């Protein structure tokens, strides 16, 4: 997951 | 400007979470990963930021008339917000953001730990099966007129779907003594  | 709309700093874009009041003063909540970038936003000056661990930040509006207490639905209409609440597993929710607009789904987990690698780890995140894409961060997670969270991140995209995580809005409100408008 990654920060949007 | 309402929840889910674009907020920018130099070449960076995020989405506004919720317009709120701190002792009568108009501010806007957004993601902490966004406010960490800069103190200067299209809508005003950053007055608080917390990322990672948490994922929330607040910006004081330059124009108090702009603090619209609604969420933009990306169809020429808006959802009025009146309160803040806590999410529950199986709750039907909607997310509004500047990249993908409005999307719906449901809450699949609470208090999730999210490892963003070089960006760090965030704890206590709401988990949903709603898609999101880069640019959607800070945007509104809500259920009707009840505010629930701020878009943090996830995996996938809106074409194939994915999993997304949200910072619970109540923790952000109590951190700054704010109330949703």
């Amino acid at each position: 997951p990654a920060p949007f | 400007i309402a929840g889910g709309e674009a907020i920018t700093t130099g070449g960076s874009r995020c989405s506004l979470g919720f317009n709120v009041s701190v002792n009568g003063v108009a501010h806007a909540l957004t993601a902490g990963h966004c406010t960490n970038i800069s103190a200067s936003w299209s809508i005003g000056t950053r007055t608080g930021t917390s990322f990672p661990n948490n994922d929330y930040g607040i910006i004081r509006h330059s124009n108090p008339a702009a603090a619209d207490g609604r969420v933009y639905l990306y169809n020429g209409s808006y959802q009025d917000i009146t309160t803040a609440g806590n999410a529950f597993v199986g709750q039907a929710v909607q997310r509004s953001g500047s990249t993908t607009g409005l999307r719906s789904g449901s809450v699949t987990g609470l208090n999730a730990t999210v490892n963003y690698g070089s960006s760090g780890i965030v704890y206590g995140m709401i988990q949903t099966n709603v898609c999101a894409q880069p640019g959607d961060s800070g945007g509104s997670l809500f259920a009707g007129s009840t505010a629930l969270g701020l878009t943090s991140g996830g995996s996938g995209n809106c074409r194939t779907g994915g999993t997304t995580f949200y910072q619970p809005v109540t923790e952000a409100l109590s951190a700054y003594g704010a109330t949703v408008l």
